[PDB]
């Protein structure tokens, strides 16, 4: 008989990483409102990642990063207008920094989300992670807001948790910004507040390193008379109170038995 | 709407030129499709008197005496030809454009032309080359040349919309721009009107069909050539003139939106009779063609003693006996409004379209009948002599407009703009509206010829488009959307994922027309089309599709036809109609297959294209089996249906040899099926660490049952620890139990708290083997590493 | 902002004519040359899911949509709806008798026509450049009014465009919607908003975007046509 | 503190700001539905892996690693991808894969990287022998790819 349950040329089925699917979520979400999605650079100079954003040396703030040193003769790490840069390199511990390339590169009002790796000195266990994804986003321009941001914010609950999920704004201490910020967003289904991420309004003192930056590069003051209002948040977390993954460390083990799992979805 | 730019020019004088006005035009709301100059009239041709025809014995042609500075002869053959008239002489020499050849002084008949006279053609003017053209005899001095009379013109080709029809008055137009801040000049009615009575009378019999009604009485009349301006501005707006009084309606009709009737008394009898044409009555409309009316063509009547009879059909055509000529001396006029889907209706029935019954289609100013008439009779009074009747016969009292409530601060707050309310106030006036009231909210009424203007709206764009659309800054909306709104988009979005998932793996996109051709119901085999055209683009595109396959079926051939692709992996996805309207899915297999292109061993056939199917599913993480069931066009060796996460939703097979013989085409695999594909939601499995058992064995299962049943069941009862089941290797024939086969099976079963015993697995494993053997089913091997 | 609905091609003239002020035997309706379908055993839902009646055809445009949404949902909202639409014409080089739009309608407390002018800016911007521009001339649509002809400036083809068309919705077609609310026992919705919506022709733009010469061949299904796309993104 | 969203023409310079992270995720995912699985590994590398699979050593190290085996900064994308597939034939028996996955990789600049391996019996019928796999399989895949990308491709020895 000429069966037809019979199995087929069995081709290969593609698939995508929980976090990719995680974070194309969150960049849909956030284009959807005007926010256009840049990359940064991985391997950072202490000068973006820290300086920049108001975190100076032997200060309290930096403890609240676990910074990677790295030490290498031979790499060209170029800045915002494709120059050369010197500084300490290091694994960037947030993804802030691109907060400040681009502004140098570009002039407001402008809308973006930074997606990317970032790195952090500590010991992986079931809930941490050493090398983990993050997500910011910075709005600046002229007569912006704090309600901007917790708008924002809020249509990012709406978003992925429904209707009946609301988002909570707790003042909290962060040297890029102020005021400033973490925020929580209840989780209906779950019914918990889940404690998301930070935020607040960009520091005067971030957007004087940027124009600063800006004539030693030969380019006019930009941020003079504007504000504006970033955010940041984990990936590995929400990825993983959405897709019920228990062990954050998995996303790394590159095991096919937990990464087949998501071919679906989506 | 020909719009001649020296015309328009008369009521607005200040115009800058053709190209600044096609930029107001287009402002004001009306687009030019184009600009033409159009009188290029050499220095060859001119004006002449005809001093006397004379016939040429034995000939149709007649020799005509011309003063034309000096006195000339030119042979001619034309009807009008004749003593009296002015015409338009082009001497030997002159270059016409209208017959491409040097005009010479040749010798015809015995007599030689001097050159020629001309006609509407000839010398360009006009399409009409039925004769010359006519002028009064003294409209210039013998000899001068037609030029320094009748200059070139630029003509605007306008585009008037249904909401405008007083746009397709050139004064109407004109006013548009008055409002841009234009001074107007109406033209005035020099009327010397005598009081006395109208030898007829007027009898609307149907007051719907006709809800104003006028008609005025000019007498004296001495029908003559129009003078040389009109016959211009006539020729320069697309219409032919053909003397006084006929070309003196014409032109008021195209300067206000307004046709009007010339009717000669000889055949009104005692009145005009506005009626409903009674069944078969006949009339010859001045097209000359006879018609044969229907009931519901309302019609212009007049009636002698007891006899009613046919003048002209209502507002489209008037009847060609009526029609004023020569000898006319009296005639009662006709300016009235009518109803426009009467006017639509009958006109369609008739296949009229004329200047008349467009603007009566389109609507008319209720209230603009009575001074029409005063523009017209003063003109036939100034150009044909006609003495007028004082009076008029008016059946008909329409209601002036309403008073709109029109607040400046919405107009405003609804642009996004913010004009200075007596900005916006001034505005309204310029276009005619009265203004009542101070603020707020005020009291505006349109004038009569605005049939657009009613609501506040209409009103707000009035002050939109004389201030500038692009008076309007830019802005962008910020607002939370409402909660039903969120989530709007899953559906739209999902099939987009599907459309590439597919697009990735390997299938090219296809766009096959919606229709359908009745009869493949037939060749593919189908039930009917539950849906047809009461006017498809052509038979074989009479039905609209119930199954998306055909079409593709239907490219590979039209492909293999021009280009021959040797194979073809396409889908399409469309909206297909029957019962409901739904969306699907599908797409065809075809050529040699997969494999390599230097080797021969390939893949292809079913099989590919099932596993194929197979991957864009696991790809979107749904389950899918496929069970055999015939389908009337596909194979019946090679078919059977889909089965996404357990429900049927499609077939999938090899089409019918017959349908592929009779359509000329090699096998062709197929499947369709209908989307939302099912949705299933994500049951996180956290692996165990605990290494599998692996396990092997081969079922004995009868040639006929399909893989499909013997899988289910060894799963089925493969407890609850199982992890992979897989064929690997399914052989029949010696020595086996003939008629049979055995399937090579690979197995694997895993504890996620612990790691399992070999008592659980050979126990576990007996299970199987022993539900598979109370089916019928044997076993070839078992426990092999 | 704008999210994405389809609407069904198989209309009821309720929607495709009525809802959006155009009524009979009226000009405007010549505007759209209409094909007329005839069949027994034909279920066309509405909005809400019921069973609606109508003279059945095929939509001429994609408007219908924007109003069988707004009974479906209530403002603020920003939709865009793309779909296949059907004229009785004859298909050539430049024009077709089955081709795609594109809808887009935005309603709220306060919206303005400056916002339609915004957002038809930013479609250029998007489109062909910081150095495109767009322009609006008046022109006549029953479902609006204000209402106009959009053109967008294409610099490298040094040419202006004549897109689409939109205008502020008709405060009719508001009327229309919650008219056939209550209808449904679904309250009033728009009585105190405002809107603005458009619609373009996709095929034009995709033409003079891909440089495709005839129109025709969309629908032709060839290979060595759809293939020239693979690529593209 | 109110609610509130932003409403304003962004600045010429950020319009088309994108196109590099979308064409990267386009790229992702038409490999994703061809059929290719994606992967993460760690962006660092062991120092002693240069010298297995044989690759001039890293550029960058870490003054403060959290093992020696993550000493480095992978140079190359390939060698996380040849080690899952053997840490996986480990736990579970794949019998084939084809993997790939797309990260940044470090050395005199850092760059993404795309890449993915091939492996297993292969594509056939299974319950039939003859079956397509090696090097050409894997070559015939990249050439679809490339012909869905719009893109000319040759692989010269
Ligand atoms: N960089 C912070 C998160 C943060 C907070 C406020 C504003 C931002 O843009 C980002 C962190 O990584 O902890
Ligand atoms: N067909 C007529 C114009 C006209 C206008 C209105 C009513 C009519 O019956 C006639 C003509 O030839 O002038
Ligand atoms: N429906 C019109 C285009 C249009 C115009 C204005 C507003 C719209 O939503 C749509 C057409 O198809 O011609």
């Amino acid at each position: 008989r000429v069966d037809v349950s019979l199995p087929g040329a069995s081709l290969f089925s593609g698939g995508l990483h929980p976090i990719t699917l995680m974070e194309r979520e969150l960049v849909e979400i956030f284009r959807a409102l005007g926010y256009q999605a840049v990359e940064g650079p991985e391997v950072e100079s202490e000068f973006f990642n820290f300086d920049a954003l108001n975190i100076p040396e032997h200060h309290p703030a930096r403890d609240m990063w676990d910074t990677f040193w790295l030490t290498g003769e031979g790499f060209r790490l170029e800045g915002p207008l494709g120059e050369e840069v010197e500084g300490r390199l290091l694994l960037r511990t947030h993804t802030s920094p691109m907060q400040v390339r681009y502004m140098v590169a570009h002039t407001p009002p402008f809308r973006i989300v930074v997606p990317g790796r970032v790195f952090r000195f500590e010991q992986t266990d079931a809930t941490h992670e050493a090398v983990f994804h993050q997500l910011e986003g910075l709005v600046v321009g002229e007569g912006i807001a704090m309600a901007h941001l917790k708008g924002a914010i809020y249509e990012l609950a709406q978003a992925l948790f429904g209707p009946d999920s609301k988002v909570r704004f707790q003042p909290v201490y962060f040297p890029f910004v102020e005021p400033g910020a973490q925020f929580a967003v209840w989780w209906p289904e779950g019914g918990k507040w889940l404690e998301l991420g930070g935020a607040g309004m960009v520091h005067p003192k971030v957007f004087q390193a940027v124009d600063a930056y800006r004539e030693r590069l030969g380019l006019p003051p930009a941020y003079r008379g504007v504000t504006g209002f970033a955010f940041g948040l984990g990936v590995e977390r929400l990825a993983m109170l959405r897709y019920g993954i228990p062990d954050i460390r998995y996303f790394f083990g590159g095991r096919l038995k937990f990464l087949e799992q998501f071919k679906g979805v989506l | 709407m020909r719009v001649p730019f020296s015309w328009l020019k008369a009521y607005v004088p200040e115009l800058e030129s053709p190209e600044v006005l096609e930029e107001r035009l287009a402002g004001l709301g009306f687009e030019t499709d184009r600009i033409e100059r159009v009188f290029p009239i050499p220095r060859g041709v001119v004006f002449a008197r005809v001093l006397e025809a004379h016939p040429i014995p034995g000939t149709r042609l007649k020799r005509l005496v011309l003063d034309a500075g000096r006195t000339v002869e030119v042979v001619s053959g034309a009807e009008n030809a004749r003593k009296g008239i002015g015409v338009a002489l082009a001497l030997p020499g002159t270059e016409l454009p209208g017959l491409g050849q040097k005009v010479g002084e040749r010798v015809i008949q015995g007599v030689r032309s001097f050159g020629m006279a001309l006609s509407p053609r000839e010398l360009g003017v006009g399409e009409y080359g039925g004769g010359l053209l006519e002028f009064p005899e003294d409209a210039l001095p013998p000899g001068t040349p037609l030029s320094e009379a009748w200059p070139e013109e630029v003509v605007l080709d306008l585009e008037v919309t249904p909401n405008r029809p007083d746009a397709l008055g050139l004064l109407g137009l004109a006013r548009d721009l008055h409002a841009l801040g234009y001074a107007l000049v109406e033209p005035e009615a020099a009327l010397k009107a005598e009081a006395l009575p109208l030898p007829f009378a007027l009898k609307v019999e149907d007051p719907e069909g006709a809800p104003h009604f006028t008609l005025g009485y000019a007498f004296g009349l001495r029908v003559a050539p129009s003078p040389l301006w009109m016959q211009r501005a006539l020729f320069a707006a697309g219409m032919r003139p053909i003397n006084n009084v006929v070309d003196v309606t014409n032109y008021v009709m195209l300067e206000r939106a307004q046709p009007m009737h010339a009717f000669d008394l000889r055949f009104v009898g005692e009145g005009i009779a506005v009626r409903r044409a009674r069944e078969g009555e006949r009339l010859k409309t001045l097209d000359g063609v006879e018609r044969t009316l229907h009931p519901e063509d309302l019609v212009i009547a007049g009636w002698r003693g007891e006899e009613s009879f046919p003048l002209g059909l209502a507002g489209v055509m008037g009847g060609a006996e009526s029609e004023v000529r020569e000898d006319t001396e009296a005639i009662a006029l006709e300016v009235a409004c009518f109803d426009p889907v009467s006017i639509r209706k009958t006109a369609r029935r008739h296949g009229l379209r004329t200047e008349a019954s467009h603007r009566f289609e389109r609507g008319v100013d209720p209230l603009g009948q009575v001074p029409a008439q005063r523009r017209a009779l003063s003109l036939l009074q100034a150009l044909a002599g006609a003495r007028v009747a004082e009076a008029l016969l008016e059946a008909g009292s329409p209601k002036p407009p309403e008073a709109i409530p029109f607040r400046p601060e919405y107009a405003n707050r609804l642009l996004g703009t913010s004009y200075p309310e007596a900005e916006q106030i001034a505005i309204l006036k310029r276009l005619g509206c009265r203004v009542e009231g101070e603020g707020p909210t005020y009291r505006v009424t349109p004038p009569s010829h605005r049939l657009d203007l009613r609501l506040e709206e209409d009103l707000v764009e009035e002050v939109a488009r004389i201030q500038g659309y692009e008076t309007i800054p830019l802005a962008l909306p910020a607002f939370f959307p409402a909660p039903d709104n969120r989530g709007v988009e899953a559906p739209y979005r999902k099939e987009q994922r599907l459309r590439e998932v597919l697009s990735g793996l390997g299938f090219q996109e296809v766009y096959t027309y919606s229709f359908m051709d009745p009869e493949d119901a037939r060749r593919f085999r189908l039930d009917p089309p539950r849906l047809l055209l009461l006017n498809p683009l052509a038979p074989e595109k009479a039905a609209l599709r119930t199954h998306l396959f055909p079409g593709l079926v239907r490219v590979l051939k039209e492909n293999l036809d021009l280009d021959r692709p040797e194979r073809a992996l396409l889908f399409e996805v469309g909206r297909v109609f029957r019962e409901r309207e739904e969306t699907h899915l599908a797409g065809l297999l075809f050529g040699e297959g997969v494999g390599l292109p230097w080797a021969k061993e390939r893949l292809s056939g079913y099989f590919l294209l099932k596993g194929y199917l197979e991957a864009l599913f696991a790809r979107l993480g749904l389950a899918f089996r496929v069970e055999a069931q015939a389908f009337p066009f596909l194979h019946p060796g090679v078919s059977g249906r889909v089965l996404v996460e357990g429900e049927e939703v499609g077939f999938l097979g090899a089409l019918h040899p017959e349908i592929a013989q009779e359509l000329e085409l090699p096998p062709v695999h197929l499947f369709e099926l209908r989307l939302p594909l099912p949705d299933k939601p994500l049951a996180f499995q956290d692996p165990s660490r605990h290494p599998a058992a692996f396990r092997d064995l081969a079922v004995v299962v009868p040639a006929p049952t399909p893989y499909g049943e013997v899988e289910a069941l060894v799963r089925e009862a493969a407890g609850p620890y199982l992890e992979s089941l897989a064929l690997f290797d399914l052989y029949q024939g010696p020595p086996l139990p003939e008629g049979h086969k055995s399937l090579a099976f690979h197995l694997r079963f895993r504890h996620p708290k612990r790691t399992l015993r070999d008592e659980e697995v050979e126990e576990a494993v007996s299970r199987v083997a022993e539900a598979l053997r109370a089916r019928g089913f044997g076993l070839r091997g078992l426990d092999t590493p």
